RNA sequence: GGAAGAUCGUCGUCUCCGGUGAGGCGGCUGGACUUCAAAUCCAGUUGGGGCCGCCAGCGGUCCCGGGCAGGUUCGACUCCUGUGAUCUUCCGCCA
RNA sequence: AAUUGAAGAGUUUGAUCAUGGCUCAGAUUGAACGCUGGCGGCAGGCCUAACACAUGCAAGUCGAACGGUAACAGGAAGAAGCUUGCUUCUUUGCUGACGAGUGGCGGACGGGUGAGUAAUGUCUGGGAAACUGCCUGAUGGAGGGGGAUAACUACUGGAAACGGUAGCUAAUACCGCAUAACGUCGCAAGACCAAAGAGGGGGACCUUCGGGCCUCUUGCCAUCGGAUGUGCCCAGAUGGGAUUAGCUAGUAGGUGGGGUAACGGCUCACCUAGGCGACGAUCCCUAGCUGGUCUGAGAGGAUGACCAGCCACACUGGAACUGAGACACGGUCCAGACUCCUACGGGAGGCAGCAGUGGGGAAUAUUGCACAAUGGGCGCAAGCCUGAUGCAGCCAUGCCGCGUGUAUGAAGAAGGCCUUCGGGUUGUAAAGUACUUUCAGCGGGGAGGAAGGGAGUAAAGUUAAUACCUUUGCUCAUUGACGUUACCCGCAGAAGAAGCACCGGCUAACUCCGUGCCAGCAGCCGCGGUAAUACGGAGGGUGCAAGCGUUAAUCGGAAUUACUGGG
């Protein structure tokens, strides 16, 4: 399932920054991105139609931490669902759990996103949640277990989420850290990078 | 108590079989039709005590010499028949050798045709049996004189057979068994029959089948001709299978065994006694428990001999099998399975010891387990494999102290202290020889003390070295505790004139190897550990300053929380006139260090003391 | 008739093989391949990838 | 498993062959020749083991070899006796 | 709100534009094979030989129909032991029950398979000339007699299978008789047709003291209604072949008889000569049909595995009986092939039920647990039965979810590869430090699937009746195969867990070595003849992920059968 390698061979092949780790730092810059994607990534290479929009696909779907086929059912869906595939595939994406826990701030990455939610110690309505695709709902609060706060790493990470800037559709009073989520987000407030339609038409071979 | 009958052809072998049991061994409808035995028959004699022996009639002919090899595995006793017609023949010997170099612990010579012959030569052929007896090493046996045919004597017989003792074996034992006849019975299943060596098997029990290398279910089971849920070594043991194997893919001289096996090897080492001497490099047949296969003998020192294999065959440690002439005729010597992995280098002085340390000296797994670790790490998937050895009978292994159990090959305490010891030398040794260094990593310790062993063992042993306290490692470079990266002349002699030049002004390498005549990268790396002292930080890669302008950059920082609120550029010639470059790279050099930190337009300050008192 | 892949092979007199499809475009009249590691013929030796293809168990070390 | 049988040199095959092997055909390597071939003349075409120092796609030694041994004989690929690898045919597997 | 939906690429030539094939990119599958494989959920799992079958189970039930007492538990006269109120023994169907027997109802449902079937089928839509057990509504009856028979007894046949001889007995078994019209026939007059009791309780009263009598429950016969199920007709729709053009004598119509639950050449006698067919008759090849599954923008194309409806078949070929219903999977009879026993006369058997075995095949599972739930048979009920069904086992066969750690970490270590010999890359990757413990492992807690049924009790209803029985409340004890359940709570350690394909273009991703048109690769176009990004190895990358590839199949693209949509 999950990736389980190194991250920023992966954030330096489409040569941007994909927040995989971040922790003390935001981007590591020390580390060569441009200069070193493979033994022959120093060499610029021409990008054929087919190969930037499956590059842009590969992107988003690790910025995201998205295995393909059920990346592929998110298309299924999107297009199955009333309105624009692309805005409302990334939008359902977001839904994911683990997102959610990295846009209330409180995580490293979306890796320790997926560890933290893995490992039992988020709670949804009062209940209890393993899985890190679950889609939150709309205007539903989200908490952390009691008993799995005074963990180190979830204040660790709270200071870097204050030091991100945070979202503007949910709302995280974090003084218990436990925040509520309100909306699904549009395509225009957040990211300025992806181009989704890349993936839409992608996907429409 | 598996009694298997022996001797010449005619000689009443079956017969008597009927006689005490009632069983007619033949079977195939040709022995029917020529009046013999040509293939192996099974009888069984169920008691009202509850225990049945089993009965094992082999041929006598040595055209189906091969067949008999097959069936006197696992015997508990052996009974050769000698009937008084010429009495002792040269085939009654070859059984007689072959029972011997099988290691059968007794026999019982029954006399037949006693009315045939008058009673002189009834006790004519007692003294050459008597005597023929004493050749082959069986001392103790219990004669008997009987006609079949009146059953005149076959009373005297039967108690005896019951008096047998049952020899036992060890009760943790991997379930090995030899498969004999694939034969499918209409109703449930494939049924493969076969002597169980050792080990008990139920009907649960998912096994190994090779050369169709495929795991079986156990359908059901007959101990003796009789249904149970479990079977017990000693018995041949009727054994009905599921799986994907079928009974034509079958051939006699598979195995069935509970966990799955090393690759066969060809070569391997085996005591060697024979009736014959050998001769170095030889053709020979050898025979396995119902195993036919071509190899050539080696003579390595004294009664130590080498089989090589032309066709792989699966051996475990202790197993007799017989070595015959290669174009058969003779049985001349017998073999044991000693050791299954013997690499090159035989025959050189040193190691022969060693080789009557592993057989001579021990009849025991727990005495074999030291005698391995002297030689060196033990790999337990080929102690296991050569001990026939259950997990309650590995674990024992652990019980015993002083066992360096890492993720597979055990070690002695005494050799783990010598590797140790192998270890810290060669680690002085490096420390020696680079001590401008902090130390050598780990992995690269283990290459340069003992590339050709197994890596957990050696490592987990430096870990143990590491609890000790012997070896005192930091930032993961593991260095003598007594080390202080102190350094050599040969760099302090550079570092004097290096100096005021560093003092009134700092500058960049490539400059500073130009000011003094050294080479650059020499000189890059002798500053480089001059700031692993503490003398000169480099804000950036190739450029390193003194330590008293690095203070007064947290000088300029220090007003800008304070004054601005902000960190920006712009400040950096309204302060004190120092270039944007330069502000930028001790910037990027306390953001490693953690004096700042950069997000967006302004830099934070969660860790640093550049914070005053008010 | 079916093609024989890969570098040699144990294949002799009366040997039971099983076939999958695929053509050569070399030898016409040839439809077919023989797979390698099914039945008695035997996965090629010597060989580390592509070892999926040819049908040769993966080595130890 | 039994019985009957076929084949298995020195790169492949056929004819042989009691004087320590021969002959044809083909294949391969090298030469003349070219970008490499084909063709036309030339030259060549023994292997495998054990023991010993690297594993080196090695270096020495000694031996054995018409599947693997033995016997015959002054001398065996050839005569004779066993047996193995693959394999044809018939027979039988019965807890 | 129920739709929102249509892409191209490579290869003919020196180059071009057309025509036209072939190949690819997509989705899919009851798939198989290779390498690899941690867990859980929900599905699916002989596509071939409708080939043969060992062993076990898959249809029983009612003593509230009957005569009875084989087996057990009480009770009884008695035996009368001795422990003198515990125990010992015969006799006793008299009570609970029940083997074997007659009788009722079931076995025509449930389950399997697709051989046959081109229409005797199936789907859609109509119709008249029908029948319909148990279910339900109404109207009424339910009176009065007899002769047997199985079981049983005595004998006997036969190895077995199953009978035979003689005698006895009961029934809600069977046959009379009486009765009966809104039923049958008949224009009518008229004529004719049936039944069976049993059980629970009971005051007075009868009492051959067996029982009669009252009340309730339930059973039986008759006719008409309803539901249901089924039979029959008709029109249309449902493959390919004209390198099948003629076909039909009970087949086309009539009158009369016969037959069916019912119309009908369904059948027979006689008469007439018809009848079907280029809108494809007849013959041949293939085939179960449909709701739908896949695909496609759609129109179409392929298909009919799982689930549900209908049809056909039960070793092969026939025939009929009993029955409301069969021409009957585990019924009868005859024939036939094949297996089995036998005492040689004779019998026996049919997995396309669940498992399972042999064979065939590339290939497809456990000789398991429970009737706890739903449903079915029988029964008043309890219950008993149930391979239906509920679950479990196995298999990566599919779809889905999760894990194999997370954070920090540079003198950018070593090793590997590459180098222009300055370095680059593997690579924050590893090591180190600080954390977590999901799943697995170990130990505790712990739902829901459970409705009812049984005992008791109260009221109402019933009735001669404070009884029985029915209904509805209330109290009690209890019903789980899965199951060591889901789920939760503790323990310890990153500890137990990542492959497979590809890297010349199409098509994402390149360098070195070995070989030298050899060895090999190849979906297509191509590579290799001494500098191979195409072979083999390595290093690096890319794509997918507990899977990855290859092969097989269908649609798509293919406007490449062009109705939409070509010449
Ligand atoms: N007089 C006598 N003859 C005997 C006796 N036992 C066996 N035989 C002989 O042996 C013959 C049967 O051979 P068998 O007893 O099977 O001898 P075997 O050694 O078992 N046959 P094989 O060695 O081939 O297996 C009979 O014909 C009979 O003559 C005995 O006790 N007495
Ligand atoms: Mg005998
Ligand atoms: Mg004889
Ligand atoms: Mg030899
Ligand atoms: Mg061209
Ligand atoms: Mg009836
Ligand atoms: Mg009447
Ligand atoms: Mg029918
Ligand atoms: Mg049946
Ligand atoms: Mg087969
Ligand atoms: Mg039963
Ligand atoms: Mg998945
Ligand atoms: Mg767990
Ligand atoms: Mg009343
Ligand atoms: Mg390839
Ligand atoms: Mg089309
Ligand atoms: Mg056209």
């Amino acid at each position: 399932a999950r990736y389980l390698g190194p991250k920023l061979k992966l954030s330096r092949r489409e040569g941007t920054d994909l927040f995989l780790k971040s922790g003390v730092r935001a981007i590591d810059t020390k580390c060569k991105i441009e200069q070193a994607p493979g033994q022959h990534g120093a060499r610029k290479p021409r990008l054929s139609d087919y190969g930037v929009q499956l590059r842009e696909k590969q992107k988003v779907r690790r910025i995201y931490g998205v295995l393909e086929r059920q990346f592929r059912n998110y298309y299924k869906e999107a297009a199955r669902l009333k309105g624009n595939t692309g805005e409302n595939l990334l939008a359902l994406l977001e839904g994911r759990l683990d997102n959610v826990v990295y846009r209330m701030g409180f995580g490293a990455t979306r890796a320790e996103a997926r560890q933290l939610v893995s490992h039992k110690a988020i709670m949804v309505n009062g209940r209890v949640v393993n899985i890190a695709s679950y889609q939150v709902s709309p205007n539903d609060v989200v908490s952390i277990r009691e008993k799995a706060k005074k963990q180190s790493r979830v204040k660790a990470a709270l200071e870097l989420a204050e030091q991100r800037e945070k979202p503007t559709w949910l709302e995280v009073d974090a003084g218990k850290m436990e925040g509520t989520f309100k909306r699904k987000p549009e395509r225009s407030d957040l990211s300025a990078d992806i181009n989704e339609h890349l993936i839409v038409e992608l996907y429409s071979k | 108590m598996i009694i298997a009958t022996a001797g010449h052809v005619d000689h009443g072998k079956t017969t008597l079989l009927q006689a005490i049991t009632g069983v007619n061994a033949d079977r195939l409808p040709e022995e029917k039709k020529r009046g013999m035995t040509i293939d192996l028959g099974y009888a069984y004699w169920p008691q009202p005590d509850g225990r049945v022996p089993g009965f094992i009639d082999v041929p006598g002919h040595e055209k189906f010499l091969s067949n008999m090899l097959a069936g006197v595995g696992g015997i508990d006793h052996a009974l050769l028949v000698v009937a008084c017609d010429d009495g002792v023949m040269a085939q009654t010997r070859e059984h007689l050798a072959i029972l011997q170099l099988t290691g059968n612990p007794m026999l019982t010579v029954a006399l037949t045709k006693a009315d045939r012959v008058d009673e002189a030569r009834v006790d004519e052929v007692e003294r050459q049996v008597k005597e023929v007896l004493r050749e082959y090493g069986f001392a103790e046996a219990k004669l008997f004189i009987t006609a079949a045919t009146e059953g005149r004597g076959m009373d005297a017989l039967r108690e005896h057979l019951l008096q047998l003792p049952e020899r036992e074996h060890a009760s943790q034992h991997s379930f090995r068994l030899a498969i004999d006849r694939a034969f499918t019975v209409k109703g449930a299943g494939l049924v493969v029959t076969g002597t169980a060596l050792s080990g008990e098997v139920k009907v649960g029990d998912s096994l190994w089948l090779t050369g169709v290398n495929k795991p079986m279910r156990v359908r059901a089971l007959h101990a003796q001709n009789q249904p149970t849920e479990t079977a017990n070594a000693g018995q041949r043991i009727a054994l009905n299978i599921a799986g994907d194997a079928e009974k034509e893919q079958i051939n006699r001289g598979d195995w069935l065994l509970a966990d799955v096996p090393p690759e066969p090897f060809t070569r391997v080492i085996v005591e060697l006694q024979t009736h014959t001497p050998l001769t170095q490099w030889q053709p020979l047949h050898i025979h396995h428990a119902a195993s036919h296969v071509t190899g050539r003998v080696s003579l390595l020192e004294d009664n130590l001999a080498e089989l090589v294999f032309d066709t792989p065959l699966w051996l475990a440690d202790n197993d007799r099998l017989v070595l015959r002439d290669i174009s058969a005729r003779n049985t001349l010597a017998g073999a044991r399975v000693v050791m299954l992995n013997p690499p090159r280098r035989g025959k050189r002085k040193p190691e022969y010891l060693q080789w009557l340390a592993s057989l001579a000296r021990a009849q025991s797994d727990a005495d074999a387990l030291s005698v391995h670790l002297e030689r060196g790490a033990v790999n337990l998937a080929d102690f296991a494999w050569a001990r026939q050895l259950n997990g309650e009978g590995m674990r024992e292994l652990l019980q015993q102290p002083g066992y360096i159990q890492a993720g597979y090959s055990l070690l002695n305490a005494p050799v783990a202290a010598r590797w140790q010891r192998k270890i810290l030398d060669t680690l002085a040794t490096y420390h020696e020889q680079h001590r401008d260094e902090p130390g050598p990593g780990r992995e690269r310790l283990r290459r340069m003390a003992l590339p050709m062993e197994d890596e957990a063992l050696v490592l987990l042993l430096i870990e143990k070295m590491r609890e000790s306290g012997d070896i005192h490692s930091h930032h993961g470079w593991l260095h003598l505790p007594d080390h202080k990266a102190g350094f050599s002349e040969e760099q302090q002699a550079i570092w004097q004139k290096a100096e005021p030049l560093f003092g009134d002004e700092p500058w960049w390498v490539r400059d500073l190897a130009k000011e003094t005549g050294t080479d650059e990268q020499a000189m890059r790396l002798t500053l480089r550990q001059a700031a692993q002292q503490g003398i000169i930080t480099a804000i950036v890669k190739d450029r390193y300053y003194r330590n008293d302008r690095i203070v007064e950059f947290a000088n300029m920082i220090r007003d800008l929380d304070q004054e601005c609120g902000s960190t920006c550029a712009a400040d950096f010639r309204d302060r004190l006139g120092v270039g944007r470059k330069l502000a930028i790279q001790i910037l990027e050099y306390f953001d490693r260090i953690g004096f700042t930190r950069r997000r967006g337009n302004d830099h934070l300050l969660r860790d640093a003391l550049l914070f005053p008192e008010k | 008739t079916s093609y024989i892949g890969g570098e040699g092979h144990n294949l002799q007199e009366h040997s039971v093989i099983l076939i999958r499809g695929g053509r050569v475009k070399d030898l016409p009249g040839v439809r077919y391949h023989t797979v390698r590691g099914a039945l008695d013929c035997s996965g090629v030796k010597d060989r580390k990838q592509a070892r999926s293809k040819y049908g040769v168990k993966r080595p130890k070390a």
